[PDB]
């Protein structure tokens, strides 16, 4: 497991008996590799035309991301929603197809560890629709560092309906790459995060892509303890109970604290 | 560069209705969305111009690339 699990205070939930059982988390990424003897991928679908197997991860990031959701929430059910190919990229339309899948298939949480400096009206429609459907929608805030006074939050994390997750180290210091702006909602561990890789491996990856699933995992923990809270209530608990770290421009509401968010 | 998303106004909910507007203008449908009021399509510059001007169409935008936020 990773350092980040204790950092966000997930073990307090595990102790109470809440580990995310019966909570469905869709990982919208490069696939999740069947290479692992434990990720309990309960399903999935691919929307990359030339890469039809959601259980083949030829990039590595989707597998790492899934592993992190699971290190926070051990009994959650993961779904492999392949919307990025081997090179780590996807068209807006493939991602929308992934989000619509998650909606149709009654996913509780969407994780999107992906970004673009530019938005798409259709993609804003999809995330907004998912949120109106009761889905907790989480995204990596971007890895574009600082650009004057300007927001460097990527899309879809930049949309109001989406929880935008920046990256801190094990010291609770913002990573130098972590995107900034008014759109930044919370922080989670995103530097040298140890997680599952293809070919049955494990290793460190860094990025807001690593921070995002700590929050997706936290949302699953909260929902397993409180199945009657809405997505709005889950999101608000995460934001309102976060540990303040400094300026909202750099850290949003600060570091998520799952123990405090869940009562 | 020639991959687009075509958004629709009210009353174009079925794929068949979306597809007919796009084809009437010389475009090629890729996928109709289920909740979002839009469809992906491949369009040349003439088709883009004509769709934008069509009263059925809310927008035409590039089907742009998004990337994993991981090193
Ligand atoms: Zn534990
Ligand atoms: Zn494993
Ligand atoms: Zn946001
Ligand atoms: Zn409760």
């Amino acid at each position: 497991v990773s350092y980040g699990v204790a950092q966000i205070k997930a073990p307090a939930l595990h102790s109470q008996g809440y580990t995310g059982s019966n909570v469905k988390v869709a990982v919208l990424a490069s696939g999740i590799d069947s290479s692992h003897p434990d990720l309990n991928v309960a399903g999935g679908a691919s929307f990359v035309p030339s890469e039809t197997n959601p259980f083949q991860d030829n990039n590595s990031h989707g597998t790492h991301v899934a592993g992190t959701v699971l290190a926070v929430a051990p009994s959650a059910s993961l779904y492999a929603v392949k919307v990025l190919g081997a090179d780590g990229s996807g068209q807006a339309s493939w991602i929308i197809n992934g989000i619509e899948w998650a909606i149709a298939n009654n996913m509780d949480v969407i994780n999107m560890s992906l970004g673009s400096p530019s938005g798409s009206a259709a993609l804003k429609a999809a995330v907004d629709k998912a949120v109106a459907s009761g889905v907790v929608v989480v995204a990596a805030a971007g890895n574009s560092g600082t650009s004057g006074s300007s927001s460097t939050v990527s899309y879809p994390a930049k949309y109001p309906s989406v929880i935008a997750v920046g990256a801190v180290d094990s010291s609770n210091q913002r990573a130098p790459f972590s995107s900034v702006g008014p759109e930044l909602d919370v922080m989670a561990p995103g530097v040298s995060i140890c997680s599952t890789l293809p070919g049955g491996k494990y290793g460190a990856l860094s990025g807001t892509a690593m921070a995002s699933p700590h929050v997706a995992g936290a949302a699953a923990l909260i929902l397993s303890k409180h199945p009657n809270w809405t997505n709005t209530q889950v999101r608000s608990s995460l934001e309102n109970t976060a540990t303040k770290l400094g300026d909202s421009f750099y850290y949003g509401k600060g570091l998520i604290n799952v123990e405090a968010a869940a009562q | 560069e020639k991959k687009y998303i075509v958004g629709f106004k009210q009353g174009f909910k079925s794929c068949a209705k979306k597809e007919d507007v796009i084809s009437e203008k010389g475009g090629k449908l890729q996928k109709c969305f289920k909740y979002v009021d839009a469809a992906s399509a491949t369009l040349n510059e003439k088709a883009v111009e004509e769709l934008k001007k069509d009263p059925s169409v809310a927008y035409v935008e590039e089907d742009k690339l998004y990337r994993a936020l991981s090193a």
